[PDB]
């Protein structure tokens, strides 16, 4: 990812298809606003 | 003969937040714990952590992170030159 | 179910309560460390 | 309160036990009628 803002980083040599994940963008294109999130130790995935 | 009587001086120093008490100012070789001075505030990486409880309810509860309090502990030992730093450590002679 | 946190300049624990019901009674599913590094995306992409 | 070394030894062992001692402790800064309490903190000016 390469910094162009002090919050704008510009994300670059993406990958894509990696379980899938390709799967949803070919019905859809990613949309001019959305949330990214870092894979982290407070994402929160366990008690359901 | 005029004399003062011995005082417990250096032995069980420790350190003071009040700077009301002048420095040692030692003109010889002593070991003196000094009082705390210009402490940088604290860093507070994490204030609190929690305790999992896995499946009943969040295993996501527990902490890794560093204890807070991570400061510059500029301890003033005394006023003018000084040499010969050396056997220094909070709890015991020495720190590897 | 992934539920990262984007706390805004909260220093603390972040607790996630799950509860059906529309009214709120919710129990205890996540707990969250702190804010959870996240982005906004400001670009629209066609599938890689 | 105690944690669970899990399959090497028993998994059952975690508690999640509050601390103790909870008392009434009422300190008495003086007799005679006092008035403008404030500012009052076990270790520090306050708490919020």
């Amino acid at each position: 990812a390469t910094l162009t803002a002090d919050r704008t980083w510009r994300l670059e040599g993406l990958l894509r298809g990696q379980r899938g994940t390709d799967g949803i963008v070919g019905p859809a294109p990613l949309p001019a606003g959305a949330a990214v999130v870092a894979i982290d130790t407070a994402l929160v995935a366990a008690g359901l | 003969t005029i004399k003062q009587t011995g005082p417990r001086l250096d032995s069980l120093e420790v350190m003071v937040s009040q700077e009301g008490t002048p420095l040692a100012d030692i003109s010889g070789r002593v070991a003196v714990a000094g009082t705390v001075i210009w402490a940088t505030k604290l860093e507070e990486i994490a204030r609190t952590t929690s305790t999992r409880v896995g499946s009943g309810k969040s295993s996501q509860k527990v902490k890794s992170t560093n204890f807070d309090y991570a400061a510059s502990f500029a301890v003033s030992l005394g006023e003018g030159p000084l040499n010969g730093i050396g056997r220094i450590f909070l709890d015991g002679q020495v720190r590897d | 179910g992934f539920i990262a946190a984007h706390a805004e300049p909260w220093p603390g624990a972040m607790l996630h309560s799950r509860g059906s019901t529309p009214e709120g009674s919710f129990t205890l599913a996540a707990e969250a460390d702190a804010r959870a590094t996240i982005g906004r995306t400001t670009a629209a992409l066609p599938p890689a």
